[PDB]
């Protein structure tokens, strides 16, 4: 005999992924962040999947298709606040986790790294498109003023907006192809989150001391799956505090306006996760300059394993480093501040001083500071 | 990477008692706090300094905003 | 006055709270990798049962007493003559590849 | 980055460059066919006879 | 303090001399008082047809086993008692006899290699003597792979062609040959225009040309009723031979593509290519460090227990490739390293490896024509195949004009994009299938 | 004598860049001349019919 779960084949790999994966025994609540990662994917599949069941991607039926799911649906409003503010939980996992990849190092496993910034621009799309779906003014005037960007583009530029709006503007078939595209990339998502994690068990995983940790390996199924359990109940409890006590907490109102394109709402805002790029993009006046570095924001993570100068690979035992990680922190959450607030002369000067510190901190402030702390140890 | 040959290592000897043996929750507040206040002294002195930095800009920022809004009075004088 | 700084960053880097020693926090690149393969048993197990013990300490989120914290002095780089020597050994080995 | 400027490294690149070079050439070619970019395309005869 | 230029001016000369018969006498003089002298025929296989096949490796058998003027106990009488030692190599294109014997003792000597090539008497009694031991022997060979491999690979090579044909020939032929058909490959192919006599060390010119006017002077170059061989040019077929035995314990593999011929001024670049990949065995001690690619990869996995280039050249065609041991399991990667290391040649040569290359056929040609049997085999050979004994001081001119661009160039033309000959032995299931191989020849890169 | 089939080996086929380029061009060359055949096989069989045999007849 055997036993049937090492035996049989996708028993065999789901035991070596989840059940008797090895794993280090001081990997701490930061990394939980990543089952929670999984478990926002799932809801947040289930409830659009619950949604599209009641939505309408036509331009006429779209805003009172949402009001349905609202209303007249049973427990739909649950499922609606469920999905908006899943999103926002999902990007704030992705922050952290990005952040404990940078902070411990993880950045060293490199295929694992750059198919997690594949990830990120794969669930930046979606849920940009996905916003876009409720057909608010806030939507429809978001859509127009990020897909406008494109046009920065020399040369193809026109062609290449235009392409993607279906039309000379944004309009029913922006729409439709959004609610598409939006169906679609999360599946892929769910593909990709697969590779990451084959590239993530060849390599194990890293520990917060930074470490091997071959050493001390703990059963991943008794302890860690006991802990993403109880990791998974505490973001339910935020994630639906939202959704109950605080429904409309990170939204703007005027997404409950339909769609007027001949009035431009009061204030364009991307949501709260997109507002540290939109300050970015702001803060540079050239256009396609501005659209570079949007880019050049998420793809400098790519840049992170080249850029790291130090001998040790955690930031645990470089204090001045974590010093500079919590500065870049910080900068982040005052580029947010900056997206959300209008472009008038108090907050240009902040946005393009938290710009140029961002790359800074990222491209020379911290190799240096590595290099100064690798002196320091005698290295 | 299966369990049996991770790496090499020679002369440790662990001793673990068993879940239902030992209490779950041993000395949670009277050994608890004491770690939780070590660790938050070492950490608040590198956490905290750059967050600092931000509520100062955020204040000065909202403040010099509504400054800008405010008229001036020299401008409508004479 | 260099010393002293020094001495500031051994402390401030915890390495010597969870009795670890400054070679045992390198990270494990390929020459760290053959380095270890060539250390003593003697030192290998050292070494081993170090990193071990801080895993366990970082585990319950717990550090060392202070009595058996490292020492500045005390601590001793066993790591970086075979570390030197397999890094030299790659630069002649380039070298050749080079021209 | 250092390890790559070398004599045999040159070498490398001199055997290679041709190889690369003929490899550009066919993505200039196959962007210009694929995407029927009239700037180039309209120099090309009898290719001209389209649009 | 000579130098390498100076010491292959200083090399002895070798002198060719012709008896009016055609028997081409050459020697090359040293202070030595030892002497090599040999005979060498434009013998072999090749010059085979099926019927006869074997029949040299039979004659060759019974060669020193007696002659009209002295039995078969007083020849090996003769060559033991005044030390000399008697021996004979048949190839698929070549046929020698030659003794090793004092300077001293050389007309004695040359009476015997003359006794031996005319006077052969072939009796019955030892010819049915001689098929016993060769069918023996053919069961010996069956055992050693790397013989077994190569036979494979000219029957796949060269299938339908006279060079398919082993030396020692099929064993229904060894029973077959009766003594009319020794005789008459004596008659054919044992004439004076395709024989030279060669000599190596304390060896006078003169002395060797009065000694065989004197004894083979009798040897014609006539062919009865005008029956004369005719050369024929070989094709070269790209296949496939695998004889799967797992039981045998390591895979024997050799895959080589069609060559230059012993004339062609391509083989010294081919062979700097060749030192290039070089040759590893278990056994060896550099390891992980040696030069050569293949061998670095093959220690560091211990992909293979051997692995050996040759470059097998006969006179309008050749085999150039590699002969690879390896477990069961690494075939494919041996294979994918070997290809690998031929395309990186045919494409980007470089310039230190082809010094280090000429460098190593420089050595290996200096230390192999060291020794009265090396230079005599040397100096019969040559003139049998390249009409001229090429001086080592020609050789090191070839070898300096060769270059990256040379090595690439001429890799590409016999090594890129061109249908390789495969031969396995053992337990071969892991070695690639026909069109792989094929594809592994050339560089979707390139 | 090399053969038309060899020189076209030896040129373009053996090295795998030139056998792109080969083919890329014949394929910008063969699609104008595939469309340009076909389209005037389809108009031929359907002569008189097609809008653009006929619309001079009701144009200016
Ligand atoms: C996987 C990650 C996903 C993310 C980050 C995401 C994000 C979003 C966001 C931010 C919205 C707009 C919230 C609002 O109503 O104001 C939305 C709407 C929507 N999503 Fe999701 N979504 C995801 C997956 C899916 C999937 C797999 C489906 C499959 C049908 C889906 C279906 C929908 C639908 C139908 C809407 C419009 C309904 C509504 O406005 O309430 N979503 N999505
Ligand atoms: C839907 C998107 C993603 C999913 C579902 C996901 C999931 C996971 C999971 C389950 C792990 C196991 C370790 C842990 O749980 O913390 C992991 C590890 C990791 N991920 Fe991803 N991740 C995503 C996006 C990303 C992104 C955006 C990055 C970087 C830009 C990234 C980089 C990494 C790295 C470096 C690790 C190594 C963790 C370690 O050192 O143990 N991932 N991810």
């Amino acid at each position: 005999m055997t036993n049937i779960r090492k035996s049989h084949p996708l028993m065999k790999i789901i035991n070596n992924a989840f059940i008797d994966l090895p794993a280090p025994s001081n990997i701490s609540s930061w990394w939980n962040f990543g089952s929670l990662l999984g478990i926002c994917l799932i809801l947040q599949i289930l409830t659009g999947l619950f949604l599209a069941m009641h939505y309408t991607s036509d331009t006429t039926t779209a805003f009172s298709s949402v009001t349905h799911i609202c209303r007249d649906v049973n427990y739909g409003w649950v499922i609606r606040y469920l999905h908006a503010n899943g999103a926002s939980m999902f990007f704030i996992c992705l922050f952290i986790h990005v952040g404990r990849g940078l902070y411990y190092g993880s950045y060293m496993f490199l295929e694992t790294w750059n198919i997690g910034v594949v990830l990120l621009f794969t669930v930046m799309a979606t849920a940009f498109m996905g916003y876009v779906l409720p057909w608010g003014q806030m939507s429809f005037w978001g859509a127009t003023v990020i897909t406008n960007l494109l046009s920065a583009i020399p040369y193809i530029g026109t062609d290449l907006v235009e392409w993607i709006w279906g039309g000379f503007s944004v309009d029913k078939a922006t729409l439709t192809r959004f609610f598409a595209f939006h169906f679609i990339l999360p599946f892929i998502i769910t593909a990709l989150a697969a590779v990451h994690l084959l590239f993530l068990h060849e390599t194990g995983s890293n520990n917060p001391t930074g470490i091997s940790s071959d050493m001390d390996k703990i059963p991943f199924h008794p302890y860690y799956t006991i802990k993403d359990i109880l990791g998974a109940l505490f973001m339910m409890l935020i994630l639906l505090i939202l959704v109950l006590f605080s429904p409309d907490l990170l939204g703007d109102p005027d997404n409950y306006t339909p769609a007027n394109p001949l009035n431009t709402p009061p204030h364009i805002k991307p949501e709260w996760y997109f507002l540290f790029a939109y300050a970015i993009l702001r803060s540079i006046p050239n256009k396609l300059g501005g659209v570079l570095a949007l880019v050049a924001s998420i793809l400098i993570l790519i840049l992170m394993p080249m850029l790291h100068t130090s001998k040790q690979r955690s930031m645990m035992f470089r204090p001045l480093s974590q010093c500079l990680f919590w500065m870049l922190v910080a900068d982040l959450i005052t580029l947010t501040w900056i997206g959300g607030q209008p472009v008038e002369h108090p907050f240009i000067i902040i946005g393009q001083l938290a710009s140029i510190l961002y790359f800074l901190i990222i491209l020379v402030l911290m190799p240096i500071t590595s290099i100064i702390e690798n002196n320091l140890l005698k290295w | 990477r299966e369990f049996g040959h991770l790496t090499r290592m020679r002369h440790v000897i662990t001793y673990s008692l068993s879940p239902f043996e030992q209490r779950a929750f041993p000395h949670y507040f009277t050994k608890g706090i004491p770690n939780v206040l070590r660790r938050t002294r070492a950490c608040i002195l590198r956490v905290a300094p750059p967050f600092v930095v931000f509520y100062l800009v955020y204040t000065w920022g909202t403040q010099e905003f509504e400054k800008s809004k405010r008229k001036n009075p020299a401008a409508y004088e004479n | 006055w260099l010393e002293g700084i020094r001495k500031w960053y051994y402390n401030a880097a915890g390495f010597n709270k969870l009795g670890l020693m400054r070679d045992d926090t390198i990270y494990e690149d390929d020459d760290v990798k053959e380095a270890i393969r060539r250390l003593p048993e003697n030192l290998y197990n050292d070494r081993v049962f170090r990193i071990k013990r801080a895993l366990d300490l970082t585990m319950r989120q717990q550090i060392l007493p202070k009595e058996q914290w490292t020492k500045y002095e005390e601590d001793k780089f066993y790591l970086e003559p075979y570390l030197k020597e397999v890094i030299r050994e790659r630069k002649e080995r380039e070298e050749w590849a080079k021209k | 980055l250092s390890r790559f400027l070398g004599p045999r490294y040159r070498e490398l690149a001199r055997n290679w460059i041709p190889t690369a070079s003929m490899w550009g050439a066919v993505g200039a070619v196959g962007l210009v066919w694929a995407t029927d970019w009239r700037l180039i395309l309209d120099w090309v005869p009898y290719i001209n006879g389209k649009f | 303090t000579a130098t390498y230029a100076q010491a292959l001016q200083s090399v002895p000369e070798t002198q060719v001399s012709q008896l009016d018969n055609g028997l081409r006498v050459a020697s090359e003089q040293s202070s030595q008082p030892t002497c090599t002298v040999g005979v060498w025929i434009d013998a072999g296989s090749r010059y085979e047809n099926e019927k006869n096949n074997g029949a040299g490796y039979f004659v060759e058998h019974l060669a020193f086993k007696g002659t009209k003027n002295r039995p078969g106990s007083a020849l090996e009488k003769e060559v033991e008692s005044m030390g000399a030692h008697l021996n004979a190599y048949s190839t698929r294109e070549h046929t020698a006899y030659y003794i090793k014997a004092l300077s001293k003792d050389l007309p004695k000597a040359v009476e015997l290699l003359a006794d031996i090539v005319q006077n052969c008497s072939l009796e019955d009694s030892q010819i049915e003597k001689e098929r016993d031991v060769i069918l023996q022997e053919l069961q010996e060979n069956d055992s050693s792979m790397r013989d077994v491999v190569f036979d494979y690979l000219h029957a796949t090579a060269f299938q339908g062609t006279p060079l398919a044909q082993s030396v020692e020939g099929p064993s229904e032929n060894v029973r077959k040959l009766s003594r009319a058909d020794l005789t008459e490959y004596v008659s054919q192919h044992y004439k004076a225009p395709r024989m030279v006599l060669a000599a190596a060390g304390g060896v006078e010119h003169r002395q060797l040309l009065d000694l065989a006017q004197k004894h083979f002077s009798s040897l014609s170059g006539t062919y009865v009723e005008d029956a004369v061989p005719a050369f024929t040019p070989c094709r070269f077929t790209g296949s496939e031979i695998r004889h799967r035995d797992d039981a045998l314990p390591l895979a024997h593999v050799a895959i080589a593509v069609e060559g230059p011929g012993w004339a062609n001024p391509d083989n010294v670049p081919l062979q700097v290519a060749n030192a290039i990949i070089g040759h590893y065995d278990s056994t060896y001690g550099g390891g992980t460090h040696m030069s050569s690619t293949l061998a670095s990869v093959a220690a560091t996995r211990k992909l293979c227990q051997s692995f050996q280039t040759f470059n097998i050249c006969y006179a309008e065609t050749g085999l150039l490739g590699a002969h690879f041991v390896c477990d069961n399991m690494s075939i494919d990667d041996m294979m994918f390293f070997l290809q690998g290391q031929w395309m990186r040649l045919c494409t980007s040569a470089t310039e230190s490896e082809v010094v280090r290359g000429k460098n190593i056929l420089r050595n290996a040609l200096v230390s192999h024509l060291d020794g009265t049997t090396p230079v005599c085999e040397d100096i019969g050979r040559s003139l049998l195949t390249y009409g001229r004994r090429i001086p080592l001081a020609e050789w090191e001119s070839r070898i300096a004009e060769v270059d990256a661009s040379v090595v690439r160039e001429v890799c590409s033309k016999y090594f890129y994009d061109q249908c390789p000959a495969v031969a396995g032995l053992g337990p071969i299931e892991q070695l690639p299938d026909y069109n792989r191989i094929r594809s592994g020849m050339f560089w979707l890169r390139f | 004598a090399p053969t038309l089939t060899a020189r076209l080996y030896s040129l373009l086929f053996r090295r795998t860049s030139t056998f792109a380029l080969t083919i890329a061009v014949g394929a910008l060359f063969f699609e104008r001349a595939f469309d340009q055949g076909a389209d005037a096989i389809y108009e031929h069989i359907n002569q008189g019919k097609l809008w653009k045999h006929i619309k001079h007849k009701y144009e200016n």
